[PDB]
RNA sequence: GUGGUUCGUGGAGCCAUGGGGGAAUCUGGGCGGACCACCGCCUAAGGCUAAGUACUCCGGGUGACCGAUAGCGCACCAGUA
RNA sequence: CGAAUGCCGGCAUGAGUAACGAUAAAGAGGGUGAGAAUCCCUCUCGCCGUAAGCCCAAGGGUUCCUACGCAAUGGUCGUCAGCGUAGGGUUAGGCGGGACCUAAGGUGAAGCCGAAAGGCGUAGCCGAAGGGCAGCCGGUUAAUAUUCCGGCCCUUCCCGCAGGUGCGAUGGGGGGACGCUCUAGGCUAGGGGGACCGGAGCCAUGGACGAGCCCGGCCAGAAGCGCAGGGUGGGAGGUAGGCAAAUCCGCCUCCCAACAAGCUCUGCGUGGUGGGGAAGCCCGUACGGGUGACAACCCCCCGAAGCCAGGGAGCCAAGAAAAGCCUCUAAGCACAACCUGCGGGAACCCGUACCGCAAACCGACACAGGUGGGCGGGUGCAAGAGCACUCAGGCGCGCGGGAGAACCCUCGCCAAGGAACUCUGCAAGUUGGCCCCGUAACUUCGGGAGAAGGGGUGCUCCCUGGGGUGAUGAGCCCCGGGGAGCCGCAGUGAACAGGCUCUGGCGACUGUUUACCAAAAACACAGCUCUCUGCGAACUCGUAAGAGGAGGUAUAGGGAGCGACGC
C-alpha cells in the first residue's frame, strides 16, 4: 500500500510514506556486515560536480553481496528484510547455514525462514542465483552482471528485473528494465525474480523539505539566472529561451544523443528503449 | 555589526605559520622575500 | 651540572613563609625536571626531598625610553623535604 | 607538422625535430639557398677543454655626486613604528 | 614657482561655536590633600536583578596585588584608575591538554600521473569542543588553590612475598555503538511553609508581650546495609564461516531456565566521622576579626529539561570511527609469564594571574553595535526564561551649575466634529489575558474560528465535591460546584496584552533573495512533461593520474521547461 494522512496541515494532504510492511522483522541493521561509514560528500576534490546535492540524513551503509558465485553450493536462510537507506529496493538479511552472514538486495516475494542459495545446479526460484546459462529462458530475473566476474550491475532498483529471451552460443539474451534488448555472456551469474518495493516509484514526496531530507538541494533553473550563469539567462522579465534549448554548459538538451559512437559495447545491445 | 577579524589562533598558525609557507613553493617564496628584505618577523607573530 | 640546575633562592614575603614546613622554593633553570630538581636539591644541600612543586613565571615587559623589552622568563620550583629537615642555607 | 636564421610560404636551401617510411662505411655520406651536371668544401648521428667575456652582496680608491623635503626606504636602535 | 582639487610641513578661519557618547538620578556629613561635584567612609535616594548578578570556553597578554606618583592617556576634574616607576603574585598522579583513540580533512610506505614546479594515492600517521581516563568537602593569601594545608577517598606503573592459571597479540570475535518525537517509575539539584529547635535584640505613632517581628535551621562522607533502576540467559553436542591458527564468535540440534532469578554495574538514602554555622551588637578609614551561640542543625510540602541511561513506546528521513575494556588463541614460552592479595617504592611536560555580553575580546576610541555554553532566588498575574516589584550581587552610566524663550526630539491630555487629512487613516489611537455563550459565504471537509456578536472578571462570609502526599484521620498541596452580601467612575483596577469586516490582483501552502535604498507577482517548492544514460553510464573537474556521479544500476543519473490541486 502506501500510508495517507487527513489534511490535517497543507503538504501533509499529499505526501505518502512507504508501507514498511515487507521490511520490518528488523530495524538496527547487522553491526557486523555493516559496519562502514558512508563517506557523503557532493563533490570530487574541493570542486562541485554534481549540482545541488548535500544536507540530508546520516547514513551507515549496508554493505552488500552483489556477486553470489563467491559461495557456490552452501545454502543459507533468509533471517530477516531490512531497510537500507542508500537504495530503492529493501535488502534480506541471510544466514548461511556455514555461519557467515550477507545482505543480498531483497527479491520480491522472498520471505523470512526461506532457504536461497547460488551455483549451477541452484534450483530455479526466487532468491538463487545462477549463471544466466542455467537459468530458463523466459525467466525473470534480477541483478545480473552484465560480464561474468565483475558483479551485479543491471537490475536493481526497487521493482525492477530482466527476462531472458534466448540463447545463443556462450551468449543469452535480456531484456533490460529499459526495454532494451541485450546480450549477455552466458556465465554471467544472475538471481531468479523482481527486485521487489515495486511499489517504491508511487510515493509523493508532498513537500519542498523531505525532497531536503534525501539530500537533494534546490535546482535553480536556468530562465532564472543571467546570462554569466548559464544559456538560458538575461532577458528582461521572463524570456522563453532563445533557441535552443541547452544546459548550464552548452550542449542542446532536447533530443540530442550522447551514448560515444564507436563503442564496442554496441554489436552486444540489439534493441534500444521505450517510448 | 560582526567585523572581519575574528581572532583564532590555531587558524592563524595553520594558515600563515612558518611549516604551512614550507609546504609550497609559493610560501617558500615569501619567506625568502621577507628575508631578503630583512623582515624582522618572516611569519605572523602568535602563540598559544 | 647539579648546580648548575638550582639558580638561586627566591625571596620574598610568600617564599619564606614556607620554611616553617620543610617548603624551600628557587629558581631553578627553565628547562629543569621535577625530578631533576629532586635529585639537584638532595646533592646541593644535602636532604631528602618528598614533594616538588613547580610553575613557570613569564617575565615582565618592560620599557626603558623609546627601547621596549622584556625580562627573561623563569621557572621556580617549590620543593618540600622530608619530615623535620632544614636546608641550612637558606634558614636566617 | 613546426622551431631557429635577416627569411612572415617565399624560387626556401641550411641547422634542430613531434609523425611515417627507412640506408650505406670512403666505389661511403653531408654542404656550397629549389633542382640537375660540372668544379670544389667538409667528415654527422660519443665526451672533455684553460684564457679573453658577464656581475657586484663584500673590501678599497676616486668624484665640475647629495648635503637631512637632498642622498639608499633608513646619516638617528628602520625594513623598525 | 603663485597657481597643477599639486607634494611634505607649519599655522590660521569657522569658534570660545557643535559637541563631552544612551533621560537609571541624585543629596548631605565627615576624611584626605597645595588643590578635588569627580578619591575614601557614613547615611539617605534611584537603576538592573533570564540583569546591568555569578561561572566556563575563545580572544587578550600582566590589564592581577601593593607601595610611591599625576606630565601625559581619562572627552571635565582627579589626591583616583584598567595610566608612570618599582616589588610581589599563577604551586596538580586525580582539573584541562600531552607520554591514548579515531572523525571530516590533511599527510603519505607501495603505486599512478604530469615540460619543470608539481597533481593524485593504498597501508600508516597527524587531526577534537567526539571516545578513554583515578578528587569531593573545607581552611588559608594583599594577590593561587579539586593545585598549598586539613579530613576523607582513589589511579596507574616497578620490586618483593604468598596463592591461583596455559600465559602469551600490534591478528580473530564481543564490546565500545550512537536518530527524531513523545514518555514511566524512582530519586537529586532547587524552592515554599513549620504553632517546631537555635539566636543577638525589637514593642515605635493609637493597638499588640501576641502562633508577634527578625535570622538560621546546611555540606562532604569509604566499607557495609536500603531504595530505585541499567546490563546480562545457563547446558551439552556438531561445525564448510569470522581470507580457519582458537576452547572465542557465528551458524545448526536438545537435556534446563524463561513480565524473573542470580551474578554484575551505576544512581540516590544512610553511613565511623570531618566541616560549615544568620540577623544583630562590638572592633575597623582600609581588609576583615570577634561574634554567637558548646548555635540549632529537625518536620511537612512542590519539584526538574538533571541522575538511574545503554530505560520504554511510537515514527521514517533509518541515525561515526577507533582505542581503552572482556574474550580467543599464533609465534613464542611454560624455573617465562599473566591474574588476585599484601607489603615497599615510582608517578614526568604545558596550562593555572587577571578581563571574559565587556572600559581588558572583534569594531582606529573607556564606541548605545557583535560575542558560544552553564547558574540565574521570592511574590503576583492561568502558564513561562513573559510582565511589575524585589533577594544575593552590581550599578546611577567619567563634565557640572543654572534658566522655564522660539524651535527640535520623546511623552501626556483636549470642547464640538470624526478621515473633512493625505499619493495612502501614513502616524497615532481603538481592540487586547482568561472564562462562558455564540458564530456567515465558501471548502480540498483539515479549514474560514480568536470569524463576527455579545456576557462575565474585585472582595467578604456560608456550604459542598473531587484528587496528590500522610495513613484511609489531620496538615500541606491541587483543581472545582452552589449561596448570600460589600465598595468604587472603574475589579486581567498597575505592567506584559489582535481593531473588525466585505471585495479584487498575484503566487498555492511553510520557506529563499539584491550583508549597506527594492522581501516582491521575484528564487525555491512538492507535482507534471520532454530528453540523454546499457554502467569503464551519461554529465562535471582535471593536461594526466584520478575523482564526483555511486561503493548507485531504468521505481537510477544528468539536463531542460512548467510549477499544489481542478478542468
Ligand atoms: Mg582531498
Ligand atoms: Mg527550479
Ligand atoms: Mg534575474
Ligand atoms: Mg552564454
Ligand atoms: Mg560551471
Ligand atoms: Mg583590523
Ligand atoms: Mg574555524
Ligand atoms: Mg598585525
Ligand atoms: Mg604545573
Ligand atoms: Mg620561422
Ligand atoms: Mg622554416
Ligand atoms: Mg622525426
Ligand atoms: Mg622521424
Ligand atoms: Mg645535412
Ligand atoms: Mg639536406
Ligand atoms: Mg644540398
Ligand atoms: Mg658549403
Ligand atoms: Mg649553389
Ligand atoms: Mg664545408
Ligand atoms: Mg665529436
Ligand atoms: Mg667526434
Ligand atoms: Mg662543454
Ligand atoms: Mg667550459
Ligand atoms: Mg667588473
Ligand atoms: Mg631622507
Ligand atoms: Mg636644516
Ligand atoms: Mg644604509
Ligand atoms: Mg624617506
Ligand atoms: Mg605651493
Ligand atoms: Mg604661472
Ligand atoms: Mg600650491
Ligand atoms: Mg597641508
Ligand atoms: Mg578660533
Ligand atoms: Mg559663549
Ligand atoms: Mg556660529
Ligand atoms: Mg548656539
Ligand atoms: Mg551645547
Ligand atoms: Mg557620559
Ligand atoms: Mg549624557
Ligand atoms: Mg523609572
Ligand atoms: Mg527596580
Ligand atoms: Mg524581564
Ligand atoms: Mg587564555
Ligand atoms: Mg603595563
Ligand atoms: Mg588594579
Ligand atoms: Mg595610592
Ligand atoms: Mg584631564
Ligand atoms: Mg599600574
Ligand atoms: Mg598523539
Ligand atoms: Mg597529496
Ligand atoms: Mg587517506
Ligand atoms: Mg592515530
Ligand atoms: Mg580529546
Ligand atoms: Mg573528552
Ligand atoms: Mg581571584
Ligand atoms: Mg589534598
Ligand atoms: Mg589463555
Ligand atoms: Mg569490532
Ligand atoms: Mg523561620
Ligand atoms: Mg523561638
Ligand atoms: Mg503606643
Ligand atoms: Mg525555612
Ligand atoms: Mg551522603
Ligand atoms: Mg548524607
Ligand atoms: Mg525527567
Ligand atoms: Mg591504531
Ligand atoms: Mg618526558
Ligand atoms: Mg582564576
Ligand atoms: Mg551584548
Ligand atoms: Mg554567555
Ligand atoms: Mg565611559
Ligand atoms: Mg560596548
Ligand atoms: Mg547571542
Ligand atoms: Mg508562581
Ligand atoms: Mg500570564
Ligand atoms: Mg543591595
Ligand atoms: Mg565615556
Ligand atoms: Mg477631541
Ligand atoms: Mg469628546
Ligand atoms: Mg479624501
Ligand atoms: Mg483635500
Ligand atoms: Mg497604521
Ligand atoms: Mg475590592
Ligand atoms: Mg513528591
Ligand atoms: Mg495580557
Ligand atoms: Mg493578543
Ligand atoms: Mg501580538
Ligand atoms: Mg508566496
Ligand atoms: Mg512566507
Ligand atoms: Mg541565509
Ligand atoms: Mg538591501
Ligand atoms: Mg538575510
Ligand atoms: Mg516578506
Ligand atoms: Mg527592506
Ligand atoms: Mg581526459
Ligand atoms: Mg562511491
Ligand atoms: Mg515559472
Amino acid at each position: 500500500a502506501v500510508k495517507k494522512f487527513k489534511p490535517y496541515t497543507p503538504s501533509r494532504r499529499f505526501m505518502t510514506v512507504a508501507d514498511f510492511s515487507e521490511i520490518t522483522k528488523t530495524e538496527p541493521e547487522k553491526s557486523l556486515v555493516k559496519p562502514l561509514k558512508k563517506t557523503g560528500g557532493r563533490n570530487n576534490q574541493g570542486r562541485i560536480t554534481v549540482r545541488f546535492r548535500g544536507g540530508g540524513h546520516k547514513r551507515l551503509y549496508r554493505i552488500i553481496d552483489f556477486k553470489r558465485w563467491d559461495k557456490v553450493g552452501i545454502p543459507a536462510k533468509v533471517a530477516a528484510i531490512e531497510y537500507d537507506p542508500n537504495r530503492s529496493a529493501r535488502i534480506a538479511l541471510l544466514h548461511y547455514v556455514d555461519g557467515e552472514k550477507r545482505y543480498i538486495i531483497a527479491p520480491d516475494g522472498l520471505q523470512v525462514g526461506q532457504q536461497v542459495v547460488a551455483g549451477p545446479d541452484a534450483p530455479i526460484q526466487v532468491g538463487n542465483a545462477l549463471p544466466l546459462r542455467f537459468i530458463p529462458v523466459g525467466t525473470v530475473v534480477h541483478a545480473v552482471e552484465l560480464e561474468p566476474k565483475k558483479g551485479a550491475k543491471l537490475a536493481r532498483a526497487a521493482g525492477t528485473s530482466a527476462q531472458i529471451q534466448g540463447r545463443e552460443g556462450d551468449y543469452v539474451i535480456l531484456r533490460l528494465p529499459s526495454g532494451e534488448l541485450r546480450k549477455v555472456h552466458g556465465e554471467c551469474y544472475a538471481t531468479v525474480g523482481a527486485v521487489g518495493n515495486a511499489d517504491h516509484k508511487n510515493i509523493v514526496l508532498g513537500k519542498a523539505g523531505r525532497s531536503r531530507w534525501l539530500g537533494r538541494r534546490p535546482h535553480v533553473r536556468g530562465a532564472a539566472m543571467n546570462p554569466v550563469d548559464h544559456p538560458h539567462g538575461g532577458g528582461e522579465g521572463r524570456a522563453p529561451r532563445g533557441r535552443p534549448p541547452a544546459s548550464p554548459w552548452g550542449w542542446q538538451t532536447k533530443g540530442l544523443k550522447t551514448r560515444k559512437r564507436r563503442k564496442p559495447s554496441s554489436r552486444f545491445i540489439i534493441a534500444r528503449r521505450k517510448k | 555589526m560582526k567585523r572581519t577579524w575574528q581572532p583564532n589562533r590555531r587558524k592563524r598558525a595553520k594558515t600563515h605559520g612558518f611549516r604551512a609557507r614550507m609546504r609550497t613553493p609559493g610560501g617558500r617564496k615569501v619567506l625568502k622575500r621577507r628575508r631578503q628584505k630583512g623582515r624582522w618577523r618572516l611569519t605572523p607573530a602568535v602563540r598559544k | 651540572t647539579a648546580y648548575d640546575v638550582i639558580l638561586a633562592p627566591v625571596l620574598s614575603e610568600k617564599a619564606y613563609a614556607g620554611f616553617a614546613e620543610g617548603k624551600y622554593t628557587f629558581w631553578v633553570h627553565p628547562k629543569a625536571t621535577k625530578t631533576e630538581i629532586k635529585n639537584a636539591v638532595e646533592t646541593a644541600f644535602k636532604v631528602k626531598v618528598v614533594k616538588v612543586n613547580t610553575l613557570h613565571v613569564r617575565g615582565k615587559k618592560k620599557r626603558l625610553g623609546r627601547y621596549l623589552g622584556k625580562r627573561p622568563d623563569r621557572k621556580k620550583a617549590i620543593v618540600q623535604v622530608a619530615p623535620g629537615q632544614k636546608i641550612e642555607a637558606l634558614e636566617g
